């Protein structure tokens, strides 16, 4: 998924 | 702290369905709306089916929905489909560069018809034979469910030493796939009338025969 | 699409330094430093144990170290510690609902000698022939550890399609045999010159060629 800030 | 709450197993069947919670705190199910499940097959790579919310990235199958409720985060598949039958994982943000993942999940469809086994027998290779190497395969292709039983023959008198078979695989379907192999030489291949692999699954009896003669 | 590529086995001893690339391509390429790589032991969801390509999330044992180029990032583990025995994954960001991952490095702390991969093709015989139906069989035999790749080639053209590949299985000498298998027709087979089974043991790759001819 890793995502995202 | 803890494994991210997750159930150990869910079942259903062709069209049925089920709903699985990732269930953790307020740190991170609650906290923020990014909760991302996995689709990762019996051991290999896991797969993003969806990753906030209920956002599947463009090219997943199915109803495959996620709803986050609470603390608790759920995904749904109404299409049991055996093409399932997975490891389905979760995992949400944690904040500071850190992401937990959800501990459960084997998805089991039932209804899963029964299939039996091609068996393909395999005579050794003409290359091999000239490099002195004798060796019988027997393939066992399609069976569901997935225990298969493996016997080689000389001619009866059973005949077992220098036997292999590979523990049950799944495949282009939950359809599994089996192998075994008799290394020989010329000698022990070249005397006998044949050779024979016997398979069984649920009850059911196949017998498979080479006898010295391959064409090519 | 998975074009995260991987080094199947990757082992060593207590001591020394393994390391796992993983390569890819295209878009920006290698424009994109989203490369997480992840742990899991054979029970578990898995572990990110680094990130941002340079990066480990909390604590992270400082062993574990990450690198970046091109289109090779590589995860190198300094100091192999018994507990480093694992399944290893890449992961890349295509572009926003876009997630790539890798094909896995199962690393092994080497009990054994490492064992180099006993690959023999056998294209279908006579008699299926005459059962309209061909069946090719790559068995592998006798590898360690048992992490191993298998790629089809017809007329050396990389053909993705009908085949499988059983999961590697500890025989009774605790070597690990698997198996492939091409299901193909006596057109396609006879319309064709060639069929190589290509199997790739960390450090190596046979390829093992079987052409048709006929007697009948």
């Amino acid at each position: 998924q890793x995502h995202x800030x | 702290p803890s494994a991210l709450t997750q159930p150990p197993s869910a079942s259903g069947s062709l069209g049925q369905s089920v709903t699985i919670s990732c269930t953790g705190t307020s740190s991170d199910v609650g906290g923020y709306n990014y909760v991302s499940w996995y689709q990762q097959h019996a051991g290999k790579a896991p797969k993003v089916i969806i990753y906030e919310v209920n956002k599947r990235p463009s090219g997943v199958p199915d109803r495959f929905s996620g709803s986050k409720s609470g603390n608790t985060a759920s995904l749904t598949v109404s299409g049991l489909q055996a093409e399932d039958e997975a490891d389905y994982y979760c995992s949400s943000y944690e904040g500071s560069d850190n992401f937990v993942f959800g501990t459960g999940t084997k998805v089991t469809v039932l209804g899963q018809p029964k299939a039996n086994p091609t068996v393909t027998l395999f005579p050794p290779s003409s290359e091999e034979l000239q490099a002195n190497k004798a060796t019988l395969v027997c393939l066992i292709s399609d069976f569901y469910p997935g225990a298969v039983t493996v016997a080689w023959k000389a001619d009866g008198s059973p005949v077992k030493a220098g036997v292999e078979t590979t523990k049950p695989s799944k495949q282009s379907n939950n359809k599994y796939a089996a192998s075994s192999y008799l290394s020989l030489t010329p000698e022990q291949w070249k005397s006998h009338r044949s050779y024979s692999c016997q398979v069984t699954h649920e009850g059911s009896t196949v017998e498979k025969t080479v006898a010295p003669t391959e064409c090519s």
